[PDB]
């Protein structure tokens, strides 16, 4: 319970970190989240949106 | 540009829109700005026969 401060601030930058890999498999809407999957699956004008 | 199509290629010279008539005749870009006219002429570009 001494190195509190450090090992919180690692901890907060390691949690970030994750969270922005992981904000990369989500859908926000669209059909999935791979670009190549969304290309070969839709024609471009579909794909766009 | 001038040209004659059947009825249900039509819908296909449009931005975006795919298929036969619009892939290997007459290809449109998506970002068309221009006005499409087109109109039955079943009176004199068919014979009889």
């Amino acid at each position: 319970s001494a190195l509190g401060k450090l090992q919180d601030v690692v901890n907060q930058n390691a949690q970030a970190l994750n969270t922005l890999v992981k904000q990369l498999s989500s859908n926000f809407g669209a059909i999935s989240s791979v670009l190549n999957d969304i290309l070969s699956r839709l024609d471009p004008p579909e794909a766009e949106v | 540009d001038s040209f004659v199509i059947r009825g249900d290629e039509v819908r296909q010279i449009a931005p975006g829109q795919t298929g036969k008539i619009a892939d290997y005749n007459y290809k449109l870009p998506d970002d068309f700005t221009g006005c499409v006219i087109a109109w039955n002429s079943n009176n004199l570009d068919s014979k009889v026969g």
